[PDB]
């Protein structure tokens, strides 16, 4: 058999059975889009109203919040595709492309140009465009004008 | 007529879809679009979905999900079993409507 | 706001596949399950059937 | 330029004259709409409020005098709705774009959105048309049908 | 949980992180240093994302 | 010659991906896919047979 133990638990005391379940989650949160709310105390006095700018600044500083705001700004965060622009919004503009598919590069620069959006709300690289905020959500918006 | 053509000539488009080695990891994307628009449109399917999710798909672990990538080699091949997938499918519907 | 925080999250999941997890942060002052109680009512507005 | 054919201004007529119940030689703010209709226009009610007639019967009357400048007028325009301002809009409402598109589907979006029907003009329609017994309404020839008119081969 | 799951085995499913904030104490046994530890933990799930 | 065979009588693909196409338009297209005749729906877990 298993050269182990078997009935009961294994030998698994409190910590281990706790363990077990404490990499599980660990996974089960790394395997997810994560989405974040970060709040800030007011104060310690357990004072309504007031505020101290002191206890924000340590704050800030502490759990990084200037750090994500600056990263923000810089990136370009949603990794998604090109197809998506032709496929759904011949609706929106119709002669955007004519016949002749080429560069598929370029052809979305075109179709993408029509609708006016530079090159870099859109970022593009080879396979993917990274969306910056509003900008995919900006041509849902878009069809979804007429639509 | 349009419909039954649409469906035959993914297939020969499909296999235009390069997937190249970014040594980083390994997990290869592939470098285009149009070698995917002219399946993604024939068929009518979500172009959002197929370009994510080819590489990235919802891995039903025994029973429940987690995301990963797909790396080089297994993406390449899967997308020549998307085509073996489509034509073995079609003939075995069309002698039937036949 | 709080609703908009949620239909954000909803509609690119029904979209995109990807499941999700949203994690409040603070240390033991601030207020966190507070939000909660009333995030859970809200998905039961959107969430009925 | 633009003008009006002898055989339009006896059409524009034919119709008037059934259209004017009391005999005051003129039409009202509200029949203008219907008569254009009748005659085989289709504006919409955007259109006639932005050409001067209305919902309520009560205000000011209009002659054929009036109405075929108004008539001449309209023959200008490029506005109206084509098949393709249709085809737009029929591609949401296909859940994966086959052709058949939801009856009460469609029922819920028409009492939302663009002008605004009524109940009576969401069930009739749908009533009127291809009912399968799952209820997939064909979005396609539905509009076809809209472009064709009120009487087919079949005058019923 | 045997009376308000209808539906086992399927997905999708979301999920919410509740749990307390910076707290400490002298008696460390079992207990305290599992809620530091996951406040610190949480952080560093900011970080790397 | 023998080496493969297993393969082609496995035949493996992506899941998500064929999936999502049964979710697909064009009519023909469509009708390629699923169980109730008997073709695709083809993954998740019919038992182990």
């Amino acid at each position: 058999g298993g050269g182990g133990r078997k009935k009961g638990a294994s030998f698994q005391t409190v910590s281990a059975l706790y363990r077990e379940q404490l990499n599980r989650l660990m996974a089960s949160l790394h395997s997810t889009q994560p989405h974040f709310v970060r709040c800030i105390i007011p104060n310690e006095l357990k004072q309504p109203g007031v505020i101290d700018s002191g206890l924000v600044m340590h704050q800030l500083t502490c759990n990084g919040v200037l750090e994500g705001i600056r990263i923000c700004r810089k990136g370009f965060p949603n990794r998604m595709v090109y197809p998506d622009f032709k496929q759904r919004y011949t609706i929106l503009a119709a002669s955007a492309v004519p016949k002749g598919f080429v560069d598929a590069k370029k052809v979305t620069e075109a179709v993408l140009g029509a609708i006016q959006l530079d090159a870099n709300d859109y970022r593009l690289g080879n396979t993917k465009v990274f969306f910056r905020a509003g900008v995919l959500g900006r041509l849902e918006e878009m069809r979804d004008d007429r639509l | 007529k349009t419909d039954v053509y649409k469906i035959t000539a993914s297939c020969m488009h499909l296999g235009e879809m390069k997937f190249k080695q970014r040594p980083r990891e390994e997990q290869a994307e592939a470098d285009g679009t149009e070698e995917g628009e002219r399946v993604a449109h024939l068929l009518g399917v979500n172009a959002a979905d197929l370009y994510k999710n080819l590489v990235k798909p919802k891995i039903k672990v025994g029973n429940e999900m987690v995301t990963q990538g797909r790396n080089a080699t297994q993406v390449s091949y899967s997308v020549g079993g998307l085509a073996k997938a489509m034509f073995d499918r079609t003939f075995k519907w069309l002698v039937k409507r036949l | 706001h709080l609703f908009a925080i949620s239909d954000g999250a909803y509609s690119a999941m029904l979209a995109n596949r990807e499941n999700q997890s949203m994690l409040i942060t603070g240390e033991s002052g601030a207020g966190k399950t507070e939000n909660t109680k009333k995030v859970i009512a809200y998905y039961a507005n959107v969430g009925a059937a | 330029m633009a003008d009006l054919k002898a055989a339009e201004v006896e059409k524009a007529r034919e119709h008037f004259e059934i259209y004017d119940w009391e005999g005051e030689g003129k039409i009202d703010a509200r029949d203008l709409g219907d008569l254009l209709r009748s005659l085989d226009c289709k504006p919409t009610l955007a259109m006639v409020k932005k050409n001067g007639g209305s919902d309520k019967r009560g205000e000011k009357k209009l002659t054929l005098e009036e109405f075929l400048p108004i008539f001449s007028q309209i023959k200008k325009e490029k506005e109206v709705g084509t098949l393709e301002d249709f085809m737009e809009g029929l591609k949401v409402y296909d859940k994966a774009e086959n052709g058949t598109m939801l009856a009460a589907e469609l029922a819920h979006v028409l009492l939302s959105l663009g002008e605004r029907l009524t109940d009576i003009e969401c069930e009739e329609i749908m009533r009127v048309c291809d009912e399968d017994d799952d209820g997939f309404l064909k979005y396609e020839p539905f509009v076809k049908t809209i472009i064709a008119g009120p009487f087919p081969d079949e005058g019923k | 949980n045997e009376t308000l799951d209808t539906k086992q085995k399927r997905q999708y499913f979301i999920g919410v992180l509740d749990i307390a904030g910076f707290e400490i104490f002298d008696y460390n046994g079992f207990e305290q240093l599992c809620i530091n530890f996951t406040n610190e933990k949480l952080q560093q799930f900011f970080n790397h994302h | 010659n023998i080496t493969g065979w297993l393969e082609k009588n496995k035949d493996p693909v992506n899941d998500t991906v064929v999936d999502q196409f049964k979710k697909g338009s064009n009519k023909l297209v469509q009708e390629i896919f699923e169980d109730h005749p008997g073709l695709g729906a083809e993954e998740k877990g019919g038992g182990g047979k």
